[PDB]
RNA sequence: UGAAAUGAGCGGAGUAUUUGAGCUGCGCACGGCGCGCCGCACGCACUGGUUUCUUCUCCGUGAUGCUCCAUGUUGGCGAUGGAAAUGGGGUGCCCCCACCCGUCUUGAAACACGGACCAAGGAGUCAAACAGACGCGCAAGGGAGGAGAUAUGGUUGCCAGUACUUCUCUCGUACUGAAAGGGAGAUGCAAAAUGCAUCUGUGGUGUGCACACGUCAAAUCCGUUUGAUUUGCCCAACACC
RNA sequence: UGCAAGGCCGGAAAGAAAAGAAUUAGAGGCACCAAGUGGGCCUUCUUCGGUAAGCGGAGCAGGCGAUGCGGAAUGAACCGC
RNA sequence: UAAGCCCAAUUAGUGAUUGCCCAUUAUUCCUUUGGUAAGGGCGGAAACAAAUGGAGAAAGUGUAGCCCUUCCGAUGUAGAUGUGGCCUGGAGGUUAGGACGAAGCUUAUGGCGUGAGCCUAAGAUGGACCGGCCUCUAGUGCAGAUCUUGGUUGGCGUA
């Protein structure tokens, strides 16, 4: 395998044309750690402080013909413990 | 003194090129040695083996020898050595030799502060 | 594909592109199609006769 | 009889003024405006040379070997002191009168000399303020003669 | 010096440039010049023809002093004449005298054109040398 | 223990690695040693006369250049 | 990959720095490297190339050889034109076989004491390469010359002496040894003196 | 002030700038006229051929098309396990690397050379668009031993030093029409280095007529090369 | 993020410019019929004409910058703290890779041999003969060596060194024959079983650096310089004599 | 005055047309000093002995040996590279 | 109603000739290194103090490479060669350090170098020598020779 590129299967996306629509969209993997560490708006919004963490990326290109897409995460690769876990594909950046 | 701004340092490789199977023999130092065995997997470039150093790993010439602070380390041993760094004080930073005594280090640090010559291992209490 | 490089190598490319635009004009295309078919058919009939 | 070109060939690789440390070739030549080990910057080697040195206070001294007495070591280098507030371009012109190919480095060195004098005064004032609030066990005083 | 040798370069090369198959053994060819006619014949014949066999008469108790006879040619005679004498030397006039045996030469050979005419005291002389020196204006006087 | 007898397997590759060098051109090493003797002797006399003519021609050219 | 079989056989050994430790040699190389680069002179290019060569590849020339070749050039040379400067990248040695030589201007890396005396006494002059660059910066009116190397004992020894047509001297300290078999017809065979090529 | 030699260089440089601008404008005009002349020649030749075909058909005769003069050859195999005869021919064709592409004259001496190395190459007869795309997008000249991308007509004119070759259109015309300078133009260029064909090949080990790729594809090389250029 | 924005794209200027398409003039090519007649899809030249449709068109900034570095926007975090960041180091875990080293051998992960750990030790050395490459001195000459001499006939020592000398010795400047023994220039005139004369001279021919006369082509910032070539001399070399 | 040969003095030279009428990542030649190797093995075609052999023995050429990588699940030699 | 065999396609009688997935291959971009490398610059242009644009610019094989632009190659056993390549003991020079702590020793002490290695930090280690640079020199670099010597060690609280 080549861990710099991830493969994400998105519900209701079963054609290559469907996966083309999501090219360039933001992708987020949500998990939690053991200790509460620094997050965005740590001082501004103390209610956001949690063990919950996110790793972000973007969709680069469709994979195959059945709606699979390739995702590249910011800098680092997605952990292998995320295999089989939920990935969030947002509707922004929007071309509509 | 602020160091001269250079392009981003890439650092093609971070891990060392350690000797093959040094972790299994305590007498074997981790220092690199070219494997010359006729059946050596490392020498034969097997996929899941340790890599070997070569010319390709060489670092970019524009940022070579640059410390994370942005200076280049120039070893110094006394006060008079600092005057060599007066003009190019944004390029080089002095490194006091380990065997230089505390008595002499006090004079070296004080003179460096006046000359605005960065010391890599000087008194970090000064310069804030 | 690059505009500057193509024009630098071929200063006549603007003339060629203008000719391409005219050929792809729909009114020009239909009129040319009618004229070409008519005059080729006439030449064939006259040569046969 | 023995030119700078010949002398540079002789001493380029080995010289008491050459400081090769950690892969860096520098020079502690007192007549080197830069510290770089090049033929142009070797003030001790060149027939004519100039160097920008500090003086007591904010004054800037220019030491010139004009070539007339290179065989007289005590008469080789002559010092002329420019009073504090001298423009760095004036010091550059003074160096350029002998070595036109050292004008740019001499100007920068003249600026650096002024900056160091100002910073030394500022650092010394701060150090004295810190020292005035400390009771020192010992204080050494050189005996006057 | 030891630091310039291939041994320094070969530290860590194991076989030190002698190979894994052949290896560096003790005497794979025999010692010295052994096998000059067997298994080394080609080397001896192609590089040292004439090595084997006998030739000529024997001379017991050779004494080289009786056989001493160095030679010098006419075109080299200026080496034994001082520069001032050579300049003043002209054909038909006063000429320098060269004593060959005191100069370490026994026979005058006579190759090439003689540069400065002179009188030559020699133990031996070739016929061509004697002819040429007389034609040039010099002379040869026998000595012992 | 028997071994291989003979082969020419790699010899062509070795010969072509530095290439089969072309023959020396006919204008070089064109010695007549060992050829038919009477023609060789006659040619020698002709060549001797040619050398004498070459010497005379250069003498004439030297005088011509000196005069002009 | 790119098919480049035997591409390394195209590469040639070209040296750009001298092996010499002579500081004065290095100064001359610096001077003529600049002149070869900054001037349109074939003479400067050749002189710079020859200043890098090894001592064995800078053969010495004799004064008699210089005098002979200048005379060959002096004839067929206009009477209004001055004789060229003999330029030798190497040592110039005296010849005792030539007593009388004309007045010539000779530039060389080194002169023997006798050779320099002979040149001066003949009315000529000896020049160093810095003077040659001063007065002939492009090598105008120069006669570039090379010494002889084919008469050297090393050359005479090169090659096997036991093959037909070979006349190389063998490596033997004893002249009388190695004279019987392979060298005389009466001792087995004699190596053939000639072989057609 | 300014030194005397600095002033002299300044005067020379001003004149050099003036000459550079004027030469650039003159070259652009020359290239413009030549490109116009070539474009009309291509249009006229095509129309003449179309009319000649119609005249033959209208009376039941047949028009025999001219045998193509220029072939475009690309290498579709690696550098492993090549016999020496094929190895030398590929070297002479300058096809030393996979997907190297060259233009050759389709004469009998070259045809026999191509036939001996069919399994390693795929070749056909190029069109004007194929020639233009390769010259403009993949055109590199041999200048002082260096592979230099064609970026202006000045480097073309300086490279060839010929009145008939001063612009990229001159280079394109020479290749396409097989002019008197076909060898000079083709030899002056670095061999074309193409990307693998998007969409893939069919079967590199079989002839094109066999359903593979290594044969003569006639004009079908153009759509093969379009996915590569 | 404009630290030289070469742009059909940036800046000015003007409603023009000429590409193609239609429609057509003459000549010539082309095709069908057997001499010049008919046709001509619309090829070539007039860079033909008509502008009915389709286009934008032109001009513009050298480096007086040899090189490198240095110039946005919006939030989050960071207001000197056991702080925030980035990199490094440590340990574990995931998914994917991954047969034990050294050795002989065509072939080793091998049911082929040496292989429990660590420390210290452990293997191309010295001398002589020759050769080639490269560095240095001198050069038809180079160099000793042994030994003397005195600064030193002095000084614990530095000083077992350095400085100086050689009618010698040695390697070369000459080679050949088993030996007795002989022993090499060129040119001219002439053919004497040692022919005469002259001494600034490559023994001759072919190919051949530079340089000197010119002569063409390309490019010039118009000063030239990048090639090629004629002739002369040809250096070093190579080949015939 | 012919022939053979070695030269000298002149002439002419699409520097090699046209007819499919070559191409070249074509600097040609010349030396000097040396190392390792001189057990091989495999394969497409040709091929000898043998019932045959993962057997022995050759030819032309590729390959392994000396070399991994991507493929044939696995394989020194197969495919791709 | 293959996920078998033979043939044939690329979203399908619709309107055109690249379905998709994997290389140390190809194209291209960045970086290193070496060339039979290709070029340009190197006569400091002018002007410019601090308090409050900068720095460099070496005629050069090789260095932290004089600087910049450009092109091409880059694997490899036996083997060859090179390296202003690394390291060790000693000598001739030069320049420094040390009782305010030398050598040696210790490391989740980091930094630098493709690498051999170098350097700093800490020792709640040590107690007197020693570093850099040029040259000279040699008993100069260890993982394994059923290698030598010394110590240790699982077997084992076992037979
Ligand atoms: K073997
Ligand atoms: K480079
Ligand atoms: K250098
Ligand atoms: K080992
Ligand atoms: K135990
Ligand atoms: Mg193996
Ligand atoms: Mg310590
Ligand atoms: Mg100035
Ligand atoms: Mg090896
Ligand atoms: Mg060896
Ligand atoms: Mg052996
Ligand atoms: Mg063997
Ligand atoms: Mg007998
Ligand atoms: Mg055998
Ligand atoms: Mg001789
Ligand atoms: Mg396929
Ligand atoms: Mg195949
Ligand atoms: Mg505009
Ligand atoms: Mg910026
Ligand atoms: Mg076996
Ligand atoms: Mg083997
Ligand atoms: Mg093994
Ligand atoms: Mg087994
Ligand atoms: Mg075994
Ligand atoms: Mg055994
Ligand atoms: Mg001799
Ligand atoms: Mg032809
Ligand atoms: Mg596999
Ligand atoms: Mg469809
Ligand atoms: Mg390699
Ligand atoms: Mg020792
Ligand atoms: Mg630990
Ligand atoms: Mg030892
Ligand atoms: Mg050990
Ligand atoms: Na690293
Ligand atoms: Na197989
Ligand atoms: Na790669
Ligand atoms: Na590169």
């Amino acid at each position: 395998q080549t861990k710099q590129t991830a493969l994400v299967r998105v519900e209701n996306v079963n054609t290559r044309e469907d996966a083309t629509w999501y090219v360039g969209k933001r992708v987020c993997y949500v998990y939690h750690g053991k200790k509460v560490k620094r997050c965005v708006r740590w001082s501004k919004a103390p209610a956001r402080r949690s063990t919950t963490r996110a790793l972000w990326g973007r969709v680069t290109r469709p994979h195959g013909n059945a709606g699979m897409m390739r995702v590249k995460f910011n800098g680092a690769s997605v952990p292998a413990s995320a295999i089989g876990r939920r990935i969030r594909v947002y509707l922004y950046p929007s071309q509509i | 003194v602020k160091p001269t701004v250079s392009k981003a340092i890439v650092k093609k490789r971070t891990k060392r090129f350690t000797r093959h199977r040094y972790e299994l023999f305590p007498q074997l130092s981790s220092s690199w040695r070219k494997p010359r065995g006729e059946d050596s997997p490392v020498r034969r470039r097997y996929k899941g083996q340790k890599a070997m150093p070569n010319k390709g790993y060489g670092s970019d010439r524009a940022t070579k020898y640059i410390t994370p602070s942005g200076f280049r380390n120039f070893p110094i041993n006394n006060v008079e050595d600092l005057y060599m760094l007066v003009m190019q004080n944004r390029k080089y930073a002095g490194v006091i030799s380990h065997t230089v005594g505390a008595r002499k280090r006090k004079a070296i640090v004080r003179k460096a502060m006046e000359l605005d010559v960065r010391l890599a291992n000087g008194n970090a209490k000064l310069r804030k | 594909k690059n505009r500057r490089l193509r024009l630098r190598l071929n200063p006549y490319v603007k003339r060629e592109t203008a000719a391409a635009k005219g050929m792809r004009n729909v009114a020009n295309r239909d009129a040319r199609r009618k004229a070409k078919l008519a005059r080729v058919t006439k030449a064939k009939k006259a040569a046969t006769k | 009889s023995h030119s700078v070109d010949l002398q540079w060939v002789l001493v380029r690789q080995n010289s008491r003024f050459l400081q090769k440390r950690g892969g860096i070739r520098m020079s502690n030549d007192p007549f080197n405006n830069n510290g770089n080990w090049t033929k142009r910057h070797c003030g001790f080697l060149n027939e004519k040379a100039a160097v920008v040195k500090p003086a007591k206070g904010g004054a800037i001294c220019v030491t010139v070997k004009d070539g007339s007495s290179n065989n007289k070591p005590r008469q080789t280098y002559k010092k002329t002191v420019h009073a504090a507030g001298v423009r760095a371009s004036d010091v550059s012109r003074a160096v350029a009168a002998v070595r036109p190919d050292l004008a740019d480095v001499s100007f920068r060195r003249a600026r650096r000399m002024a900056c160091i004098a100002s910073r030394t005064a500022k650092v010394a004032a701060a150090r004295k303020a810190r020292s005035e609030k400390i009771k020192f066990s010992r204080k050494s005083a050189r005996a006057k003669r | 010096p030891t630091r310039f040798k291939k041994c320094r370069h070969q530290r860590g090369s194991t076989f030190c440039g002698y190979g894994r198959v052949g290896k560096h053994r003790k005497h794979e060819s025999g010692r010295g010049n052994a096998g000059g006619m067997h298994h080394h014949r080609i080397n001896f014949d192609k590089y040292h023809p004439g090595y084997f066999g006998k030739l000529g008469m024997d001379h017991y108790h050779r004494k080289k002093n009786p056989m001493w006879k160095p030679t010098i040619n006419l075109n080299n005679l200026s080496r034994l004449i001082a520069a001032e004498e050579a300049a003043k030397a002209a054909k038909g006039g006063t000429l320098p005298v060269v004593d060959l045996q005191s100069s370490g030469y026994a026979k005058l050979l006579g190759n090439g054109h003689i540069q400065v005419p002179c009188i030559v005291k020699a133990r031996y002389v070739s016929k061509l040398a004697d002819k040429k020196i007389r034609k040039a204006g010099g002379a040869v006087v026998l000595q012992a | 223990a028997k071994s291989k007898n003979h082969t020419n397997h790699n010899q062509s590759s070795k010969n072509h690695r530095n290439g089969i060098k072309g023959p020396v051109p006919l204008h070089l090493h064109n010695s007549k040693r060992g050829s038919w003797l009477p023609a060789l002797v006659n040619a020698r006399r002709v060549r001797k006369h040619n050398q004498k003519a070459a010497l005379k021609k250069r003498r004439e050219r030297i005088a011509a250049f000196a005069a002009k | 990959g790119v098919d480049l079989t035997g591409i390394s056989k195209k590469s040639r050994v070209i040296r750009h720095h001298t092996y010499s430790t002579n500081p004065y040699i290095k100064l001359l190389i610096k001077l003529y490297k600049f002149l070869a680069k900054r001037t349109s002179s074939g003479f400067n290019k050749v002189v710079y190339q020859r200043l890098i060569k090894s001592r064995s590849n800078r053969a010495p020339i004799s004064l008699s050889r210089i005098a002979v070749v200048m005379k060959r050039k002096a004839v067929f040379t206009a009477k209004s034109k001055a004789a060229p400067i003999a330029v030798v990248v190497g040592d110039v040695l005296d010849d005792v076989r030539m007593a009388r030589i004309p007045a010539m201007r000779v530039c060389a890396l080194r002169f023997s004491k006798s050779a320099r005396q002979s040149i001066v006494a003949a009315g000529g002059e000896c020049l160093t390469f810095d003077q040659l660059a001063m007065i002939a910066p492009t090598g105008k009116n120069t006669y570039l010359l090379r010494g002889r190397k084919s008469g050297r004992e090393s050359v005479r020894h090169f090659g096997a002496s036991g093959v037909p047509g070979s006349h190389s001297k063998p490596y033997a300290t004893n002249r009388g040894k190695e004279t019987k078999r392979g060298r005389r017809t009466g001792r087995s065979y004699k190596r053939k003196a000639f072989r057609h090529v | 002030k300014r030194a005397a030699f600095k002033q002299q260089q300044t005067e020379s440089f001003k004149k050099a700038v003036v000459a550079r601008k004027a030469a650039k404008a003159a070259l652009k005009k020359t290239a413009y006229l030549r490109a116009r002349k070539y474009s009309r020649e291509y249009r006229g030749a095509e129309k003449k051929l179309v009319t000649l075909r119609r005249q033959a058909a209208s009376h039941g005769n047949y028009y025999l098309e001219a045998k193509p003069k220029v072939a475009v050859v690309t290498r579709i195999r690696g550098i492993a396990k090549v016999n020496p005869k094929q190895r030398k021919i590929l070297q002479l064709l300058r096809l030393r690397q996979i997907f190297n592409t060259v233009f050759v004259k389709m004469n009998k001496p070259m045809e026999n050379m191509l036939r001996a190395v069919e399994p390693y190459i795929a070749y056909g007869y190029p069109s004007l668009a194929t020639v233009r795309a390769m010259v403009y997008k993949r055109g590199y000249l041999k200048i002082n031993g260096q592979r230099v991308k064609i970026t202006d007509n000045q480097m073309i004119k300086d490279k060839y030093n010929n009145v008939d070759i001063v612009c990229a259109e001159d280079m394109v015309n020479q290749i396409y029409t097989c002019g008197k300078h076909f060898r000079t133009v083709t030899h002056g260029m670095w061999p074309f280095k193409l990307a693998p064909p998007a969409g893939g090949m069919r079967q590199k080990r079989r002839h094109f007529v066999e359903g593979g790729d290594y044969g003569n594809r006639d004009t079908l090389i153009n759509r093969f090369l379009a996915r590569m250029i």
